[PDB]
């Protein structure tokens, strides 16, 4: 529902690259390309970003009030 | 009858992971440093989390599972505080105890993004890692929604709970080339040659080798960012020496009483 | 249904998700579905032994 | 529900000793060491030096059960030679060596930084 | 007094004039309803583009 | 001194209820309404 804050089998902090990976997705880079760019050597660490559902705007969508 | 001379050699020191290597030492004390590394060293985290008013989408204990996986620097505060259990006194006293507050509440339209920043930490040197990269997401909160809290902090170790391991990740490696044939290779020629091998490109695998021990570990310790690597090392290195200690003494007496 | 062919955005505002399949009766507030049952064809010749 | 808490694998309880002796009567000279609320880290190496030590005969750690935060380690030395002396020899020699280590790995971290 | 659009009763609304639109056969009170039903449509999707 | 209040449905206003009285938000009118959280000392382990 939200990026984990830590690689489940590596450990490294992973949880501040979510907004930084879209937007280079968004830019122009590919996926291959940006999880070297960030800094994700270990493909266990990798998974993270790649297999990482984003639900939590569709549960921002039911806005309480307003 | 008595210990060896290791010797040590870094190849590559940088603010985010050391790569050493330790030659003459047997591979008992190799591996038990590296689980030191990972396990036993000291540091920083937030242990236990108040909340007073939580209207975000993510549940109550989500918040604090979260926080309690936030890094928090601890180069020169881990040394200095004690451990909670072992306090002499009552509450989280900052002697042996770091707190910190968050109030966030979302009241533009845009969605807020309650980034660790927003973590306001009594201590100055205590602080999330931002200091010099955007921030670890903790929740996203919509207009009308708010979350507030206070936690404090505590100092463990990794066997506790993983909040506490400073390491991402341990690379340990000997003897690149398999020449004690500790694996055997079905097919040598398939396997990529180790990063660490000197053996040519012609070669698989270098010749057995009888009278040979294990010696030339290489590390590559990778801190998480809480901690300097090669404090790490060092925090880790004198935290077996104190646990060696520690139980010679209590030998010792053992002895003494019999 | 009041959900008939109506746009993502109302839906999330009746606390509904556009996922759902839908298909499915709320009876005393439980979801209850029917099971297709299977049968013999009417009107068709059959020869058993 | 039944899940034991993180603090039972390295905190003592109030009553239970850190390291107890206890000689063993099948071979002369041989005592298994019991060590409390510990794990392969400070087994492990402690055998390695007793192997180091050539008046050892025998030497070697298991653990009861993992679930169970509990070491033995079986030391038999020679009729000259208590395993009890073994064993002080052995952390005494075991804790110079890491000391050198550290020192050895600090001033190569301080010659490393410009240098 | 209050007026209806807030705050969570957008949807509710738009079915209700839609559905008070269809019970109408007038043809004045059919373009006030529809014009209505397009202009709250309209302050819903500007509050969540915002 | 405590009236019970609620939190209602779909206004997300607060409404003050008291025994023996109809579950109605004091606007539009609604049958739901959820409480609001407690007072006590919620606290959590970051475990
Ligand atoms: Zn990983
Ligand atoms: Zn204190
Ligand atoms: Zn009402």
């Amino acid at each position: 529902m939200i990026i984990p804050v830590r690689c489940f089998t590596c450990g490294k902090i992973v949880g501040n690259k979510w907004e930084a990976y879209l937007g280079l997705l968004q830019a122009e880079y590919t996926e291959g390309d940006a999880l070297d760019a960030l800094g994700l050597k270990r493909y266990c660490c990798r998974r993270m970003l790649l297999a990482h559902v984003d639900l939590i705007e569709k549960l921002l969508n039911y806005a309480p009030l307003e | 009858p008595y210990a060896n001379q290791p010797t040590v050699r870094i190849t590559e020191l940088t603010d985010e992971n050391v790569k050493f290597i330790i030659e003459n030492t047997d591979l008992a004390v190799a591996n038990s440093i590296r689980r030191v590394f990972i396990a036993e060293v000291p540091i920083i985290a937030i242990d236990w989390v108040q909340i007073d008013a939580n209207s975000s989408v993510l549940h109550d204990e989500f918040i604090a599972h979260r926080l309690g996986l936030i890094p928090l620097t601890s180069d020169d505060i881990v040394d200095k505080l004690q451990y909670s259990r072992d306090c002499t006194c009552e509450e989280f006293c900052p002697e042996c105890s770091v707190e910190f507050t968050l109030d966030v509440r979302c009241n533009e339209d845009q969605t807020r993004h309650v980034t660790s920043r927003d973590l306001i930490s009594n201590s100055p040197r205590v602080i999330p890692v931002t200091s010099r990269q955007d921030d670890i997401l903790i929740v996203k909160l919509r207009k009308g929604q708010e979350l507030r809290l206070r936690a404090y902090a505590k100092k463990g170790f990794g066997k506790e709970h993983a909040k506490w391991n400073p390491t991402a990740g341990v690379a340990f490696e000997y003897d690149p080339d398999n020449a004690l044939r500790h694996t055997v290779y079905p097919k040598p020629e398939e396997w990529p040659k180790s990063e660490y091998s000197e053996l040519d490109e012609d070669e698989s695998q270098a010749p057995y080798d009888p009278n040979g021990k294990p010696e030339r570990f290489y590390y590559n310790v990778e801190s998480c960012g809480s901690l300097r690597p090669e404090t790490i090392v060092l925090s880790a290195l004198s935290g077996l020496k104190k646990k060696l200690s520690d139980l010679q003494t209590q030998l010792s007496h053992e002895i003494q009483s019999d | 249904c009041l959900l008939n062919g109506l746009t993502d955005r109302d839906l999330c505002e009746l606390n509904e998700c556009p996922l759902d399949p839908g298909g499915y009766f709320i009876i005393n507030g439980s979801e209850k579905v029917l099971i297709a049952q299977e049968k013999m064809a009417t009107n068709t010749v059959y020869v058993f032994a | 529900m039944n899940a034991p808490p993180a603090f039972e694998s390295f905190l003592l309880f109030e009553g239970e000793k850190k390291i107890t002796i206890n000689k063993d009567t099948k071979v002369p000279n041989a005592c298994l060491f019991t060590i409390n609320k510990e794990d392969h880290t400070l087994g492990n190496i402690i055998k390695s030096q007793l192997l180091k030590d050539p008046q050892v005969l025998f030497a070697g750690y298991k653990v009861p059960h993992p679930l169970e935060h509990k070491i033995i380690i079986r030391v038999q030395t020679t009729p000259d030679y208590s395993p009890q002396e073994a064993f002080t020899n052995a952390i005494t020699d075991l804790i110079s060596e890491l000391s050198l280590l550290e020192e050895r790995f600090r001033v190569a971290i301080k010659d490393k930084q410009e240098g | 007094f209050r007026k209806a659009p807030p705050n969570y009763a957008m949807k509710k609304t738009q079915l209700l004039k839609e559905k008070a639109m269809a019970e109408d056969l007038g043809d004045q009170d059919k373009a006030k309803q529809i014009q209505d039903q397009l202009n709250e449509l309209e302050e819903r999707a500007e509050a969540l583009d915002r | 001194q405590q009236p019970m209040i609620y939190i209602c449905g779909e206004c997300h206003t607060e409404n003050e209820i008291k025994s023996r009285d109809p579950i109605r938000c004091r606007e539009c009118g609604y049958r739901i309404m959820y409480k609001k959280r407690t007072k006590r000392l919620v606290v959590f382990d970051a475990r």
